[PDB]
């Protein structure tokens, strides 16, 4: 395998990227009560994941690319100096003020895609 | 009188034929540019729309009913001449924001 | 898919003015303009103008600008589909040529390029 | 944006068609119990609806195009009288006792298709 | 219809395999917490199979095919003597071993095929 859950934590973003699956396995009375809540808790916080990538045409990927042109508002920052310098913790410590956003950015690009593709299949 | 969009003056028809109605104008009222509205009009009553934008009609219009605009006039074809269409038919131009430029009607007579 | 009533047959003299109401029920009435047209004796057909009981938007004909007063209520809603109000038309420099049937018309859809096509219809009122 | 979530609920359908994703975001002890109970109601009815999605081949679409021709016997009215005249609440009260037998027709497509589409790459 | 729910169990896999959304379907105070327990419960078991066929590229999917090769160490057995001859429930007690092995080979595929991906759309 690889490094395992997480262990690409302290990672460069270029290493980080490979074997993106082993974060997504492992996602999802007094003591039933305590266990019960954190077992739909769990639900919710993993729907609300699967929730956007729904809403952004990406159900199903682990790494998907899309429309919206990188603002370099967000950060002027090179390729190179992303992928194998910074940490994926480091990097969205640097964007998060813009990724509420980049996520609105997301949803009128997959709305806009659709409604095109509606009109395409009209022939 | 004085309508700047002139149809076929009259005409005339026979039980279980077609009929057909010109409308045609100058070039500020015709054609390429505005969609053609038709009407069934009895002598100063209700009167009925029958298809609008050219070729779409109504809801609950007859099939019989037909329409065709060319780049200079557009036509009102009556497949099937029932007796109940004696009457007048007046066309008129129009875009989204504008009005109805009626027509100089047209008496149909289905005699037979 | 409603009734359009309006007015008796009111006739008055030249240089006055008449009031033509127009009562609509079973359709929305603020989800279709209300168009006012005319048949004359000494033309044809001629439309007047139209008036939006949601937009409060009034387009008429350049022929008919400076002597129209075109006004109307505000729906009653009766379920949360249907509804009953009522248009209003009157004219300034009124003379024996406008002479002739008038009729208020909903328009025909609330969207595309055919939105406010006179479709249905009132009963007709006589002028002077 | 545009108007927001439900805001075209009493406009006509072309126009409510656009921006679709408003109402897809908002769509996911006495207290704590009647609190946690409406918790769990509320990913069942999310996850049913992305239940038919998937078993419709729309798993991650707003607008979504099929193979089933529009039957009259639902509706004899034209595109035109529907999508710029009716609202979409008006419309599906129309179609609300065929709304149960287009299920049906939507998952045999969805079978028939995959099924033709494993013939498809044998090759 | 077909024969309902599980009415093919100890059918043909050929047969079986038709129809497959009528099990797509139904899939999804010491009486209300019993109740509610099963209520969660069934939403767990229902994700994690629907989050195994997004980590393998078939989220949306009922039949779908995939990259890796079918090793013969599982089973040396025919097309014909599996698809015409053994019961699903059959089948899958002969696979019963290398199942766990078999899902692992399906996500370093596709893992592996986005981000292949992921080079092809840099052009
Ligand atoms: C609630 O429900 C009501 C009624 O159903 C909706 O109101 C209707 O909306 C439709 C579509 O939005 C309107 O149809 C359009 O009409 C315009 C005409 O406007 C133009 O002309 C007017 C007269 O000349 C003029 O007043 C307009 O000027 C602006 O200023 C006024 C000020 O009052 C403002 O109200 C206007 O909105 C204008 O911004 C303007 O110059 C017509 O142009 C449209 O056609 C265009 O767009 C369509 C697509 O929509 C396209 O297909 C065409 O080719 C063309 O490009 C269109 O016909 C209708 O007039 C409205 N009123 C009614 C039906 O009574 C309302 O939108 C609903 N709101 C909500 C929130 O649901
Ligand atoms: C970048 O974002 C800012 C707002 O943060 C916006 O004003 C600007 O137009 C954007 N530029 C590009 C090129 O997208
Ligand atoms: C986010 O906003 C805060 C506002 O106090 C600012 O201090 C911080 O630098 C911003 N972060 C980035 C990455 O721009
Ligand atoms: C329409 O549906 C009816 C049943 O509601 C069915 O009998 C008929 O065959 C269908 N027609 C078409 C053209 O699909
Ligand atoms: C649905 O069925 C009921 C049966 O009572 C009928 O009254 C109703 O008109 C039907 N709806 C449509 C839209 O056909
Ligand atoms: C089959 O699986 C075994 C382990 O079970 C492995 O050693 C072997 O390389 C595999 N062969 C092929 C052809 O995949
Ligand atoms: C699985 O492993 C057990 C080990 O005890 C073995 O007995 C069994 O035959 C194996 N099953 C298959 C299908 O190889």
């Amino acid at each position: 395998f690889i490094l395992g859950f997480l262990g690409a934590a302290g990672s460069t973003m270029g290493a980080a990227s490979m074997a993106l699956t082993v974060q997504a396995r492992l996602l999802l009375t007094v003591w039933g009560i305590k266990q019960l809540q954190a077992r739909v808790l769990a639900v919710e916080r993993y729907l609300r994941d699967q929730q956007l990538l729904g809403i952004w045409g990406c159900s199903g990927k682990i790494i998907c690319c899309t429309n919206v042109p990188w603002n370099d508002s967000w950060s002027n920052k090179t390729i190179n100096e992303i992928w194998d310098n910074m940490t994926w913790m480091q990097w969205e410590k640097e964007i998060d003020n813009y990724t509420q956003h980049i996520y609105t950015l997301l949803e009128v690009s997959q709305i806009q895609q659709e409604k095109n593709e509606q009109e395409l299949l009209e022939l | 009188s004085q309508s700047v969009l002139t149809q076929s003056a009259s005409v005339s028809g026979s039980l279980g034929q077609s009929v057909t109605i010109s409308c045609t104008g100058p070039n500020s009222v015709c054609c390429s540019h505005k969609s053609i509205s038709w009407y069934q009009w009895p002598p100063g009553r209700a009167p009925t729309l029958i298809i609008y934008e050219d070729n779409e009609r109504a809801p609950g219009i007859s099939p019989r009913f037909s329409g065709y605009k060319s780049y200079w006039s557009a036509y009102l074809t009556i497949s099937d001449l029932r007796p109940e269409d004696e009457t007048t038919y007046y066309c008129c131009s129009y875009t989204h924001n504008s009005g109805c430029v009626f027509g100089t009607g047209t008496k149909v007579s289905v005699l037979g | 898919q409603g009734q359009l009533v309006q007015s008796g047959a009111t006739t008055t003299k030249p240089g006055s003015s008449v009031k033509i109401s127009c009562k609509t029920s079973g359709y929305r009435f603020n989800f279709y303009h209300i168009n006012w047209i005319r048949q004359t004796a000494g033309r044809g057909p001629e439309w007047m103008g139209w008036i939006s009981p949601y937009s409060g938007d009034k387009n008429l004909a350049p022929a008919f600008q400076d002597r129209v007063n075109m006004t109307t209520d505000t729906e009653v809603p009766v379920t949360s589909f249907t509804s009953t109000g009522a248009a209003y038309m009157e004219i300034r420099n009124l003379t024996s040529d406008d002479t002739g049937t008038y009729f208020c018309a909903k328009g025909l859809l609330r969207d595309g390029s055919s939105t406010w096509l006179p479709y249905l219809w009132g009963q007709g009122t006589l002028l002077t």
